[PDB]
């Protein structure tokens, strides 16, 4: 009840403290318009906004206008002030008189942060919340900026809203080891037969996409049968044209073992394994290991 | 009580206020008032979830210490702890080669170069930091002998002390 002085003595030491410079300036203006918000409440909003403007520049752009949203509640010419571009402009007639106070204000702060290198991330975060508020109007106008990673993003959500995903999954994989893992996901996730499609006219072959043709097997022909004929074809591919195949043997015995369950089906798969590993341990690997080990004390010394 | 037995109050005084509240200015006062060694960690603790780089400034302004502001520096990301070892200089040297070693290790030649200027500040372990700088490279023998003899010589000087 009492303690009003106790804010007075605060806010005035708060202003009494010297900040020499732009951001010293602008770190005090957190710390007295704070000890305001708890407790002349439009002169302290004026000598506050010409605080944040005689400062960092580059910085008090989104301090500023973060802060005024609720210094205007306790507006639309101050803020095309600061924010003052082509496409924030664009942004503006699209959501201003058709929609707002949250819209009006929402787009001077995504041209104050970008205005940029997170072009097709705003771009894409813009054009979901405008078609939110299944829309084929915002959609467009992504699908437009698109012929002119990131664009995956915008073409998994657009057909979202996989017969129109064929489309634009075409499009982006024609125009990167991130790249075209999200291009082999989406024509696998799609789907049997038109997986394996996919699948040689994708992977082909490489250490990551022979790896992903042998799990792309696994998943598609799973329930069908030709797992372990097909999974060899490919090893024995890959191996001539391209000592680190420690991965195939120990993904094919867990595969195995998984496997829920006889005797002469178990039997057949331990002859099957064994075959592979004579065939494998005399084939030059710990032989190979000790030769490259001599080699390489020789070539020091 | 005056300070010696006020700091007896105001320990649980803080804890307790701390625990209590809302509002920046005036827990900051109270931290201000108050500040005529735990203080400082105890209000350091509040600016970096209320009030950042201030609370950094306050630790700015003893190992253990020094120790901490590096650990909050470390927190708003990297490129600031290479910058407080050399703040640091001024045991510790064994701190400042702990700062230095991910330092140029990770790296730059100003801080190659004062891993040098610390490895000489005043050690076989060194050497092996030091060797291996050398055999990192796929810089020289000529530069490593001078080394190990600028280390050497440092031995000299060290057994020269009575």
């Amino acid at each position: 009840n009492s303690i009003e002085e106790t804010i007075s003595y605060k806010r005035k030491m708060e202003y009494e403290t010297i900040l020499s410079n732009n951001a010293y300036d602008y770190d005090t203006w957190w710390l007295y318009l704070d000890l305001i918000s708890e407790s002349q409440t439009f002169e302290k909003a004026i000598v506050d906004s010409r605080p944040k403007e005689l400062s960092n520049v580059q910085w008090k752009r989104y301090i500023y206008l973060w802060m005024r949203y609720i210094c205007y509640v306790e507006n639309s010419l101050l803020e095309e002030e600061l924010f003052q571009d082509d496409i924030i402009p664009h942004k503006h007639f699209t959501f201003s008189k058709i929609w707002m106070y949250k819209f009006l204000i929402r787009h001077d702060d995504v041209p104050k942060a970008r205005k940029l290198g997170k072009a097709i991330g705003l771009c894409p975060k813009a054009k979901t919340f405008k078609g939110y508020i299944l829309k084929e109007f915002d959609r467009v106008r992504k699908i437009y900026e698109k012929f002119i990673p990131s664009d995956l993003q915008i073409w998994s959500q657009y057909g979202e809203l996989g017969d129109w995903d064929r489309v634009r999954g075409i499009y982006t994989i024609a125009l990167s080891d991130f790249l075209t893992k999200e291009a082999k996901i989406v024509l696998l996730q799609k789907y049997t037969f038109e997986t394996e499609s996919q699948e040689f006219e994708k992977a082909r072959l490489r250490r990551l996409e022979l790896n992903q043709y042998s799990p792309q097997s696994w998943i598609e022909f799973a329930m069908y049968p030709t797992e372990q004929q097909l999974l060899d074809l490919a090893k024995l591919q890959s191996e001539n044209v391209d000592e680190f195949e420690i991965t195939d043997e120990n993904k094919l015995e867990a595969r195995k073992v998984f496997e829920e369950a006889v005797f002469f089906k178990e039997k057949d798969d331990k002859q099957g394994r064994l075959s592979i590993l004579e065939a494998l341990k005399d084939y030059e690997y710990g032989t190979e290991l000790d030769q490259e080990t001599v080699k390489k004390r020789f070539p020091k010394v | 009580f005056p300070p010696e037995i006020q700091y007896e109050l105001w320990i649980e005084y803080l804890e307790v206020a701390t625990s209590h509240q809302l509002s920046p200015e005036h827990i900051r006062f109270l931290f201000e008032k108050a500040l005529k060694k735990t203080i400082f960690i105890a209000y350091s603790v509040f600016e970096e979830r209320i009030s950042i780089s201030k609370s950094i400034e306050i630790l700015r302004r003893l190992q253990l210490w020094r120790m901490c502001i590096s650990k909050a520096e470390s927190t708003l990301g990297p490129s600031v702890t290479r910058e407080l070892y050399q703040e640091c200089i001024q045991k510790a040297v064994e701190f400042v080669i702990k700062f230095s070693d991910f330092e140029s290790s990770i790296g730059a030649r100003e801080i190659l170069a004062y891993g040098a200027k610390l490895l000489p500040p005043s050690e076989l372990w060194d050497s092996f930091e030091i060797f291996e700088l050398k055999h990192g490279d796929k810089t020289y023998k000529d530069m490593l002998k001078m080394k190990k003899v600028l280390e050497s010589n440092m031995l000299i000087d060290s057994a020269s002390v009575s």
